[PDB]
DNA sequence: CACGTCCCTCTCGA
RNA sequence: AUCGAGAGGG
C-alpha cells in the first residue's frame, strides 16, 4: 500500500549480519530444494557454499524488505547491498 | 505565576481562565534552582512546528515518545503543558552529546 | 504426519481476546453434555453419548472422532457444553463483577454518574480502557443513589455498599441482601450499550453479562485426556462430572418442589465447582480435594511449568547431552561428539545432484555404520526406517527426497552448558565425531560456558534445515563470538596448561634445540615450512622460546604493551611487543594472551578476522602444549613452603 | 449480470521453479486453479482477462520453507446468478418433475409446478417433451426462465427457475 | 526480570532502540549506535595534561621561525614557513582542538581520558607504519592542505544514522561528536608529521580504513540489544555469587551491597536500606 | 532435552530467529490447527480427505485457514476457552504503528 | 536528573567486583525504567503493567490473571513481542526475522 | 489456496462483492462492471485471442468450431465451464461485431440505470416497456415507460443480423 | 501479598 | 503409567 521509493532510502547501506545470515541460509535451503543455481557451480556440492558463492558474485535474486517501525519499509536488492563482511 | 509562601487556600481556584495558564510555585523549592544541579541537563521547549516535525522525521506516534511527567520538577520550571515536547541534551560517555526527547504526559 | 488441507496457510498477526457468550458456546458446541457418566454405555470401550466423545475428540487410538473424521493425531478436539440451571459468577471476573455493581444503578441499569460531573467527564476522557475503568470505579462507589437531575437523567434506589463473602456478594441498605447471580446478570444486561463500553469493556468481544456463566464450555479429551493400563479419566474430566453432578441436582431440585433453602444451597455448591474448576487456589474457601487437592485450569497455566515451561520453553528432538572432556588437539570451533550420538542424531538432507552420490552410500551403510543413515522420506512423505525395511538395500533415491542421515564431521551444532546466563553459553561448533561417550571441546572455549571437565555436562542441539544451519554458522559460530559485547573484550583466551607453559616458553633462559624445534614447527598446520634462522647460531643453533612461538603468530600483527618499568630494552623481559607477527621482547602471560581488553586475542580478531584468530587459538594450543609435554610441570607441598 | 471482478489469488511456488520461466508458471498455475473454477462468493470464474498485464509483485520467501508466495492480482469474467433475474437458456435435461435449462456454465432447473398449468408432461417422445396449447418444450429448445433460488454446492452453483409468470417461456 | 523487561528491545532499522510497541527506548543504541564488540578503551590525548604540553603536541604556527613545522617533517616546511593563507587552517584546526579539549572536560569532569570508542587508532597508525615502512628521517610528502582537509572530509563519511532532514543530521553530529574528538586528537597536523611521520599513501590508507572500521562498528538493525544487556547485567551477578567459596570466609561486597542493593535498585522501593546524602 | 526459558533468551540475543522457531516447532509440539476467519478458534471441522470445512455456529465454509502453532499453544488456547476466554486468532491485522 | 542517579546507583554495584559492564547495557535498562515518566520498577507490577501485548506480559508473573483482564477488557495482542511469536510458533521479528525476503522476476531473469 | 478481493433478491440487492461502489486493483474506485450476453462474448473472445498472441512468443452455426479450437489451444481441457459459456454466449448474443456492441453500451450506459439493468437490458430482447419492466423488476419506478420504449426501439433496430 | 535462577540424574508411594 | 515425597550432580 504505502511503501518507500528507492530514491528516499535511509537504512544502513551495508548488509546486516542477520540479513547476510538469513540470505546465505535462505538460498541454501532453496538451493538444496533443487532450485536453479544462478552462479557458476565451480565444483561445488554444499548448498550453502553455493549460496556463499552466489552472494560473493551477487547473483542472488532476492530483495530484503526492511520493515521500519512505522509499518512502512524499503526493499534492498541483495545484489545492491554492500557486503563489508 | 504566584509564589505562595507556606500554604495556599484550596479555595481548586486555579484552573479557571481559558486564555490563561494559572501556574503556582512554592518559595521553599525555589530557594535553590534545581536546573543548576550536576545531573539535570538542558531541557529545551519544542515549538508546535518542531514537535510536528520531530514526530514525522522519526516517523513516530505520539504515544511512542519517551514521556516526561506533568509535575516533573523541570516540566514545571519550564511551564510545560500536555503535548509539549522537550529536547534534552545530556553529556554521554559514548557520543559526547546525545539528543533525547520527552513529551509531557 | 498430518495430511494436506486445501485451506490456505497464514501466520497469526492479531490475537483477539474477549469472552464467550452463552449463546456462542451453544453455537460451536459439537455436542450437549447431558450425562456425567465417564464413557460407559456398558463400560465398553465405546464411550457414552453424554460425556467424552458425544461428538468431541476420540478416546481410542484405533477410533476416528465423531466430528472431524481424521481421528487422534489431527483432531484438534471439539468443545461441548452444559446449560447451567442457574447463572454462576466466573471465578476470575468475581472481583471485576463487584467493581461494576459498585459503579452502576443496581436498579436503573444506568451509570451511577455520567458526563454532567466534572470528574466523570474527566475520568471518561481517559481512553486507556483500564485506567479509565479504574478512575470511574474510584469515584463511582461513593455516590450511592440514582440521581434524577441536578443541573434530568434516567430509578433512584440507593446503592448498597457491596462486599463479598466469597463466591457471593452482599450490599447494605438503610438491609442484608445476598445479591443474586441472575439479579446482577439482569442489571448487567440492562447496562447502557454505551455505558459498559466506556467502562473498560467492549460491545461484541467482552460484554459484562458474560462474566456470568449461563452455559459452560466443555473442553474435548485432548485437553482432559484418559489413558489405559482398564482406564482412568483426567483430573478435569472428573471436575466436570463434579460440576454436572452439582447441576443435575439443581435441574430437578428446582423443577419440582421448590424448597428454596435447598435451592439456595445446591446453587452455591455448583458455584463452588465452577469456581475451583477454573481456580482452586482461591482466597478463602477450603480448596476442594477429590479423594486427596484438585487441578485448577489456572494451575495448568501458572508460571514456571505450564504455558511458561510449555511455550516459553520446550523439550526438543534432535538434542543430546553427555559428560564433557577437554581436548588440546581439537580446533576452537569444534565439538568432539561421541560416535553413538552421531548415530542417533540425524539431519534431514534433501536429495539433490550435489549430494545424491554421498547420500545413497550412507543409506547402504545404514543405521549401524558410523557414516550411515537412519530414515528415508519419499515424495509421499511416509517414513522408511532403514533398520527394518526390506528394501533397505535395493532402494533407489529420488531427487527431492529427504535422507534423515547421521550427523557427520563438520555439521553445525548448538552447544551449551546449562546455566544459560549468556549469549556465549550457547555456541555453534563444527561436529567432529569421535570415540568414547564424552563431548570434547577446545580448552579455550571453557571460559564462555564456565565449564570445567569435572563431571560437567553439556547439551547439544542439531539444526534440521539448511537455513537454521547457516543461521548457526553465520551468527552463533564459536569464532564469530570471540569478542563479547558484554564487556567489549575477548571472552575466550589461553587458560590452564597452555597459559602456564607459554610464559615458561617465552623466556630468555628458555631455549629450544633443533630436534625439538622441527617438531614444534610441524604442529603448526598453517606453517610456512621455513625454518626460522636461529636466534643463536654457531656455538649451538638455539632458538628463543618467543622466537619459535612467533611462527604461530600471523605476520601482519603489531602489538605494544608496557608494564612496570618496561623499557624499549626490556629489563626483566617486561611488557610485550610483537612486530609483524614475531615476538620482539617480553614474556607472554595472561595480559598478552588472555582475554585482555587489548590482548593478543583481541588484536588478532579485529585486524585479521574471527576465524583467523580461532586458528590462532589452536596453533598455540598445539605448540605450547607440545612444549610443556616435554618440559613437564608439577606442584607439591614443596611449593607451599617458605 | 456476468461481471468482471478485480480478484487476487495467493499461489505458492516450490523453489525449483525459481528460474526464468517463473512468471509464466505463476500465470500458468494461476489459471490452472482459477480458469474453469467457481466459488459462489464471487461466482463462476470463467476466464481471466488481460493475460499480459498481470501483477505478481515480489514473492515472500516463506520463513522455514524456501518456497515463495505471491498475491497474483488479476481480473476475470465471472458469473453469479441471482434470485429474481431473468435469463434465456437452452433446454438440456427434461424429466417428469421438470426440465433443466443450461444458462451459462450452470443449469437452472424448472419444476412442472413452476410451469403454467396447461403444460402437460409428454413421456411419449424420443426427446421427452412438455406439450401444451402452443408451446412444446423439447429436449433442446430455448427458454426464458426466471431464477427463483440459488444453491452453491462445491465448485458449482445450481438454481431453480420458473416460467409460470408473464413474458416467460419459449423463444 | 531483566530478560523479561528487555525482551523485545532491539536496534531498529532507523537505529532507534525500541520495544514491541514502537516506543523509543533510545534513539541510537548506546547513545552512539555502535556495536559493543568493535569498541575499545583508547585514550583521548586532547583532554588530560598540561596546557603547556598541549601547545607543544598540537599547535602548529606557520607564521613563526620557532613554532613552525621544520622543513624536515613536511615536504614544504621552508616554502610554507610564513605562509598565511594556510596558517588560517592550522588555526581552524588548532581552534577546534581546544574547543575539543574544553568540551571533554565538560563531559568527563574528573579528567579521565581513557574511554571506549570504535576503531582502534592507536593500532591503525602502527599497522600503517609497518605497512609502508615509514622513514623516521626522510620528510613527509603531505601538505597542510592534505592533513587538515582529509580529516575534515573523513568525518563527513563516518555515518551512524543515514538521513536527510536536519533532525536526523543534527543527531548525526551528536552520535559521532565524541569519536571525532579522538580523531582530531590523533590526526593533529603536528602529530601526523612529527611523531607519526606519515607519508601521503600511509595517511590516505589510515583515513580509508578508519572510515570502514567505524562503518563496521555501527550496530546492526536487528541486534537484540535488550535481551543482551539483560544477560550482560545478570550474568556477572549470578556468576559472581557462584565463586564465593573459592575463598571461603571472605564476604567482601558480594552479598553486602551488590546482590542486596541491586535488588533494591531493580524493585526501586522507597524503604532503602541505607539512605545516604553525600553532600559536597 | 529441555530447551528452556534461559535457552530461549540466549538464541534471542543471537537473533537466530528461524533457528528458534525450528527449536520450538519442528523439534517439539508444532501442530496444524484449522482456525476460523471470523471466530478464530480450532472449531474448523477438518474433514480434509473429503475437503469439507465448517465453523457451524459461525456458519463458515470458505474463510478457513490452517496455521502452524505449538500444540502447547493449541492447548493453552483451548484451556483459556474452557474458562470462557476467547483467544480469537486472526491472520489479518488492524493496527500498524 | 534521576536517570543519571539510577545509572550511577546501578554502576556503583557493578564496578566493585567483576568491575566492568559496558555503559550501553546499564543505560538501556536504566533508560527502560526512566523513559516512562518516573521510575518503572523491574517487577511484576513496575513494568509488566505496560500496554504491551497480552501474552507478552503473561509470560512473567500474574499469568492467568493477566489473560483474564485481557479477554475482559477485550484486549488485543499486537503480536510484535518475541514472547508472542514464541508462544505462536512463528519466526519472531528478531534479527534474522526483522526483515522479509522476496524474489523479483527482474533479477531471476537478469541472471536467467 | 482460494481467491479474494478488496471489499439478496435480484432487485439490485446483490452481494457486497457485487455492490456498485467497489474498489479497483490500484486502490481507487470504479463502478461495477455488468456485461450483456454479447458484450460478454467479445470480452472473452478478445481476451482469449489476445492470450494466444502471447502464446506465440513461447459463422452463426459454424463459429462454434472456431471457438472450440481456441479453447483447445489456450485453455486447459478440464475447464469445462468456459466451453459451455462460449457456446451459450455465441448463440444468445444479440450483437456480434464490436461496432454494434459499443453503440448498445453507449446507449444503455447513458441512461443512469445501475449496471445490472444495463447488462440485463442488452441481453434480454424485449418489445413492450411493460415486458421489459416485468422481466427486469429493478426498474419499474425509474425510467419512464415511453422513454424506455424509445430506448427499447433503438435496441431492436441495432439488433445485428 | 507474589514472586522467589538454570538444567540433569536416579529412588519410591496412591 | 500419572501425582506426591526424597537423595544426588553440574
Ligand atoms: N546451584 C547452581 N546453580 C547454577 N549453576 C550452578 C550451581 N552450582 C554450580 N553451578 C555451575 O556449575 C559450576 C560450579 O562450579 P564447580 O562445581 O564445577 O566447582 P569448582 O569451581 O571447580 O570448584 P573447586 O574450587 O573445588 O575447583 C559453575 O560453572 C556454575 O555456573
Ligand atoms: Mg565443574
Ligand atoms: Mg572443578
Ligand atoms: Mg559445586
Ligand atoms: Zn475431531
Ligand atoms: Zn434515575
Ligand atoms: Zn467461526
Amino acid at each position: 500500500e504505502k511503501a518507500i521509493p528507492k530514491d528516499q532510502r535511509a537504512t544502513t547501506p551495508y548488509m546486516t549480519k542477520y540479513e547476510r545470515a538469513r540470505i546465505l541460509g535462505t538460498r541454501a535451503l532453496q538451493i538444496s530444494m533443487n532450485a536453479p543455481v544462478f552462479v557458476d557451480l565451480e565444483g561445488e556440492t554444499d548448498p550453502l557454499r553455493i549460496a556463499m558463492k552466489e552472494l560473493a558474485e551477487k547473483k542472488i535474486p532476492l530483495v530484503i524488505r526492511r520493515y521500519l517501525p512505522d509499518g512502512s519499509f524499503e526493499d534492498w536488492s541483495v545484489e545492491e547491498l554492500i557486503v563489508d563482511l | 505565576i504566584f509564589v505562595y509562601q507556606n500554604n495556599i487556600t484550596p479555595s481548586k481556584l486555579v484552573p479557571s481562565i481559558p486564555p490563561a495558564t494559572i501556574e503556582t510555585f512554592n518559595e521553599a523549592a525555589l530557594v535553590v534552582n534545581i536546573t543548576h544541579h550536576e545531573l539535570v541537563p538542558k531541557h529545551i521547549r519544542l515549538s508546535s512546528d518542531e514537535k510536528r516535525e520531530l514526530l514525522k522525521r522519526y516517523r513516530l506516534k505520539e504515544s511512542q515518545l519517551p514521556r516526561i511527567q506533568r509535575a516533573d520538577p523541570v516540566a514545571l520550571y519550564l511551564g510545560l503543558k500536555r503535548g509539549e515536547v522537550v529536547k534534552i541534551i545530556r553529556k554521554s560517555e559514548t557520543s559526547g552529546r546525545y539528543a533525547s526527547y520527552r513529551i509531557c504526559m | 504426519g498430518q495430511q494436506y488441507s486445501s485451506a490456505p496457510l497464514r501466520t497469526v498477526k492479531e490475537v483477539q481476546f474477549g469472552l464467550f457468550s452463552p449463546e456462542e458456546v451453544r453455537a460451536i458446541s459439537v455436542a450437549k453434555i447431558r450425562f456425567p457418566e465417564t464413557m460407559d454405555e456398558t463400560q465398553t470401550r465405546a464411550k457414552i453419548g453424554g460425556l467424552n466423545d458425544p461428538r468431541l475428540g476420540s478416546i481410542d487410538r484405533n477410533l476416528k472422532c465423531q466430528t472431524c473424521q481424521e481421528g487422534m493425531n489431527e483432531c484438534p478436539g471439539h468443545f461441548g457444553h452444559i446449560d447451567l440451571a442457574k447463572p454462576v459468577f466466573h471465578v476470575g471476573f468475581i472481583a471485576k463483577i463487584k467493581k461494576v455493581c459498585e459503579c452502576v444503578c443496581m436498579h436503573c441499569g444506568k451509570l451511577l454518574l455520567d458526563e454532567h460531573n466534572e470528574l466523570m467527564r474527566q475520568a471518561l476522557a481517559i481512553k486507556d480502557s483500564k485506567k479509565r475503568f479504574a478512575a470511574i470505579w474510584t469515584l463511582c462507589k461513593t455516590k450511592m443513589v440514582c440521581e434524577t437531575d441536578v443541573p434530568s437523567r434516567g430509578c433512584g434506589n440507593t446503592q448498597p455498599t457491596i462486599r463479598k463473602d466469597g463466591l457471593k456478594l452482599v450490599g447494605s441498605w438503610k438491609e442484608l441482601r445476598v445479591l443474586s447471580t441472575e439479579e446482577i446478570l439482569n442489571i448487567f444486561k440492562h447496562i447502557s450499550v454505551k455505558d459498559f463500553t466506556s467502562l473498560g469493556f467492549n460491545e461484541v468481544f467482552s460484554r459484562p453479562e458474560w462474566m456470568i456463566l449461563t452455559c459452560l464450555p466443555v473442553p474435548p479429551p485432548p485437553v482432559r485426556p484418559s489413558i489405559s493400563f482398564q482406564r482412568g479419566e483426567d483430573d478435569l474430566t472428573f471436575k466436570l462430572a463434579d460440576i454436572l453432578k452439582a447441576n443435575i441436582s439443581l435441574e430437578t431440585l428446582e423443577h419440582n418442589g421448590a424448597p428454596h433453602h435447598a435451592i439456595e444451597e445446591a446453587e452455591s455448591l455448583l458455584q463452588f465447582h465452577v469456581a475451583t474448576y477454573m481456580d482452586n487456589d482461591i482466597a478463602g474457601q477450603p480448596q476442594a480435594l477429590q479423594k486427596s487437592p484438585v487441578k485448577s485450569i489456572r494451575a495448568r497455566l501458572k508460571g514456571k511449568e505450564g504455558r511458561r515451561g510449555n511455550l516459553m520453553g520446550k523439550r526438543v528432538d534432535f538434542s543430546a547431552r553427555t559428560v564433557i572432556s577437554g581436548d588440546p588437539n581439537l580446533e576452537l570451533d569444534q565439538v568432539g561428539v561421541p560416535k553413538s550420538i552421531a548415530k542417533t542424531l540425524t539431519y534431514p538432507e534433501v536429495v539433490t545432484p550435489y549430494n545424491i552420490d554421498r547420500l545413497t552410500q550412507l543409506v547402504r551403510n545404514g543405521p549401524n555404520e558410523h557414516p550411515g543413515a537412519k530414515y528415508v522420506i519419499r515424495d509421499s512423505g511416509d517414513r522408511i526406517d532403514l533398520r527394518y525395511s526390506k528394501r533397505a538395500g535395493d532402494i533407489q533415491l529420488q531427487y527431492g527426497w529427504k535422507v534423515e542421515r547421521h550427523i557427520m564431521d563438520n555439521d553445525p551444532v548448538l552447544f551449551n552448558r546449562q546455566p544459560s546466563l549468556h549469549k556465549m553459553s550457547m555456541m555453534a561448533h563444527r561436529v567432529k565425531v569421535i570415540p568414547y561417550s564424552t563431548f570434547r571441546l577446545n580448552l579455550s572455549v571453557t571460559s564462555p560456558y564456565n565449564a570445567d571437565f569435572d563431571g560437567d555436562e553439556m547439551n547439544l542441539h542439531v539444526p534440521q534445515s539448511e537455513e537454521t544451519r547457516a543461521e548457526l554458522s553465520q551468527l552463533c559460530a564459536v569464532p564469530l563470538q570471540i569478542v563479547s559485547p558484554q564487556s567489549n573484550k575477548p571472552c575466550m583466551g589461553i587458560v590452564q596448561d597452555t597459559l602456564c607453559g607459554i610464559r615458561k616458553l617465552t623466556l630468555r633462559d628458555t631455549f629450544i634445540e633443533l630436534d625439538q624445534v622441527l617438531n614444534m614447527l610441524y604442529w603448526v598446520p598453517d606453517w610456512d615450512g621455513v625454518i626460522p634462522t636461529p636466534a643463536i647460531i654457531k656455538p649451538k643453533p638455539l632458538w628463543s622460546g618467543k622466537q619459535i612461538l612467533s611462527v604461530a603468530i600471523p605476520n601482519g600483527i603489531h602489538l605494544q604493551r608496557f608494564d612496570e618499568g618496561t623499557t624499549l630494552l626490556s629489563p626483566k623481559d617486561n611488557g610485550m611487543l610483537i612486530i609483524d607477527g614475531q615476538i620482539i621482547f617480553g614474556v607472554v602471560e595472561k595480559k598478552t594472551v588472555g582475554s585482555s581488553n587489548g590482548g593478543l586475542i583481541h588484536v588478532v580478531t579485529r585486524e585479521k578476522g574471527p576465524q583467523v584468530c580461532a586458528k590462532l587459538f589452536g596453533n598455540i594450543q598445539k605448540v605450547v602444549n607440545f612444549w610443556l609435554l616435554h618440559n613437564g610441570f608439577s606442584t607439591g607441598i614443596g611449593d607451599t613452603i617458605a | 449480470m456476468f461481471f468482471i471482478k478485480d480478484l487476487s489469488l495467493n499461489i505458492t511456488l516450490h523453489p525449483s521453479f525459481f528460474g526464468p520461466r517463473m512468471k509464466q508458471y505463476l500465470k500458468t498455475k494461476l489459471l490452472e486453479e482459477v480458469e474453469g473454477s467457481c466459488t459462489g462468493k464471487f461466482g463462476y470464474i470463467l476466464c481471466v482477462l488481460d493475460y499480459d498485464n498481470i501483477d505478481i509483485q515480489r514473492g515472500r520467501i516463506l520463513p522455514t520453507d524456501g518456497s515463495a508466495e505471491f498475491n497474483v492480482k488479476y481480473r476475470a469474467v465471472v458469473f453469479k446468478p441471482f434470485k429474481g433475474e431473468v435469463v434465456d437458456g437452452t433446454v438440456v435435461s427434461c424429466s417428469q418433475h421438470g426440465f433443466e435449462v443450461q444458462v451459462g456454465p450452470m443449469k437452472v432447473f424448472v419444476t412442472k409446478h413452476l410451469m403454467p398449468q396447461d403444460l402437460t408432461f409428454n413421456a411419449g417422445s424420443n426427446p421427452p417433451s412438455y406439450q401444451s396449447s402452443e408451446d412444446v418444450i423439447t429436449i433442446k429448445s430455448r427458454i426464458r426462465v426466471k431464477i427463483e433460488g440459488c444453491i452453491s454446492q462445491v465448485s458449482s452453483i445450481h438454481a431453480i427457475g420458473s416460467i409460470k409468470e408473464d413474458y416467460l417461456g419459449a423463444i | 526480570r531483566l530478560v523479561k523487561a528487555l525482551e523485545d528491545i532491539m536496534v531498529h532499522y532507523d537505529n532507534t532502540t525500541r520495544n514491541s510497541l514502537g516506543n523509543v527506548i533510545q534513539f541510537i543504541y548506546g547513545e552512539d549506535g555502535m556495536d559493543a564488540a568493535h569498541i575499545e578503551k583508547q585514550s583521548l590525548d586532547t583532554i588530560g595534561g598540561s596546557d603547556a604540553a598541549f601547545e607543544k603536541r598540537y599547535r602548529v604556527d606557520l607564521l613563526n621561525t620557532d613554532h613552525t613545522l621544520d622543513p624536515s617533517l613536511l615536504e614544504s616546511g621552508s616554502e610554507i614557513l610564513g605562509d598565511l593563507k594556510l596558517q588560517v587552517l592550522l588555526d581552524e584546526e588548532y581552534k577546534q582542538l581546544v574547543k575539543d579539549r574544553k568540551f571533554l572536560r565538560e563531559v568527563f569532569v574528573d579528567g579521565e581520558a581513557n574511554w571506549p570508542l570504535p576503531v582502534n587508532i592507536r593500532r591503525i597508525i602502527q599497522n600503517a607504519q609497518q605497512t609502508f615502512h615509514i622513514d623516521h628521517t626522510k620528510p613527509s610528502d603531505l601538505t597542510i592542505k592534505d592533513i587538515v582537509l582529509g580529516v575534515k572530509d573523513l568525518q563527513e563519511n563516518l555515518l551512524v544514522l543515514r538521513g536527510k532532514n536536519e533532525i536526523i543530521q543534527n543527531a548525526q553530529r551528536d552520535a559521532v561528536t565524541l569519536f571525532c574528538c579522538l580523531l582530531r586528537s590523533r590526526l593533529a597536523t603536528r602529530r601526523v608529521l612529527q611523531e607519526y611521520r606519515l607519508t601521503k599513501q600511509a595517511f590516505d590508507w589510515v583515513l580509508s580504513n578508519i572510515e570502514a572500521q567505524f562503518l563496521r562498528s555501527v550496530v546492526h538493525p536487528g541486534e537484540m540489544v535488550g535481551v543482551l544487556a539483560a544477560q550482560s547485567i545478570g550474568e556477572p551477578a549470578t556468576q559472581m555469587t557462584l565463586n564465593t567459596f573459592h575463598f571461603a570466609g571472605v564476604a567482601s561486597k558480594k552479598v553486602t551491597s551488590g546482590v542486596p542493593r541491586l535488588k533494591e535498585i531493580l524493585n526501586v522501593a522507597k524503604n532503602m536500606k541505607t539512605p545516604s546524602l553525600t553532600v559536597y | 532435552l529441555r530447551f528452556g526459558e534461559m535457552e530461549r533468551d540466549c538464541m534471542i540475543a543471537h537473533g537466530a530467529a528461524s533457528f528458534l522457531k525450528e527449536r520450538l516447532m519442528e523439534a517439539s509440539d508444532a501442530f496444524r490447527v484449522h482456525i476460523c476467519g471470523i471466530c478464530g478458534l480450532m472449531t474448523v471441522i477438518a474433514k480434509l480427505n473429503h475437503n469439507q470445512f465448517e465453523c457451524k455456529g459461525c456458519d463458515n465454509k470458505i474463510d478457513i485457514y490452517q496455521i502452524h502453532i505449538p500444540y502447547a499453544a493449541k492447548l493453552l488456547f483451548q484451556e483459556l476457552m474452557a474458562m470462557n476466554i476467547t483467544p480469537r486468532l486472526y491472520t489479518d491485522r488492524s493496527r500498524d504503528f | 536528573a534521576g536517570r543519571a542517579a539510577l545509572y550511577k546507583e546501578v554502576y556503583n554495584v557493578i564496578a566493585s567486583d567483576g568491575s566492568y559492564v559496558n555503559y550501553r547495557h546499564m543505560a538501556l535498562l536504566v533508560d527502560v525504567m526512566t523513559t516512562q515518566g518516573g521510575l518503572t520498577s523491574v517487577t511484576r507490577h513496575g513494568f509488566n503493567r505496560s500496554n504491551t501485548g497480552a501474552l507478552m506480559r503473561c509470560s512473567f508473573e500474574e499469568t492467568v490473571e493477566i489473560l483474564f483482564e485481557a479477554g475482559a477488557s477485550a484486549e488485543l495482542d499486537d503480536c510484535r513481542g518475541v514472547s508472542e511469536n514464541v508462544i505462536l510458533g512463528q519466526m519472531a521479528p528478531i534479527g534474522t526475522g526483522a526483515f522479509d525476503v522476496m524474489i523479483d522476476e527482474e533479477s531471476l531473469v537478469k541472471y536467467m | 489456496v482460494s481467491t479474494s478481493t478488496f471489499q439478496n433478491a435480484a432487485t439490485l440487492q446483490l452481494g457486497q462483492e457485487f455492490q456498485l461502489k467497489q474498489i479497483n486493483h490500484q486502490g481507487e474506485e470504479e463502478e461495477l462492471i455488468a456485461l450483456n450476453l454479447s458484450e460478454a462474448r467479445l470480452v472473452i473472445k478478445e481476451a482469449l485471442v489476445e492470450r494466444r498472441r502471447a502464446f506465440k512468443r513461447s459463422t452463426r452455426e459454424k463459429e462454434l468450431e472456431s471457438i472450440d479450437v481456441l479453447l483447445e489451444q489456450t485453455t486447459g481441457g478440464n475447464n469445462k465451464d468456459l466451453k459451455n459459456t462460449m457456446q451459450y454466449l455465441t448463440n444468445f448474443s444479440r450483437f456480434r461485431d464490436q461496432e454494434t456492441v459499443g453503440a448498445v453500451i453507449q446507449l444503455l450506459k447513458s441512461t443512469g440505470l445501475h449496471p445490472f439493468e444495463v447488462a440485463q437490458l442488452g441481453s434480454l430482447a424485449c418489445d413492450t416497456a411493460d415486458e421489459a419492466k416485468t422481466l427486469i423488476p429493478s426498474l419499474n419506478n425509474k425510467i419512464s415507460d415511453d422513454e424506455l420504449e424509445r430506448i427499447l426501439k433503438e435496441l431492436s433496430n441495432l439488433e445485428t443480423l
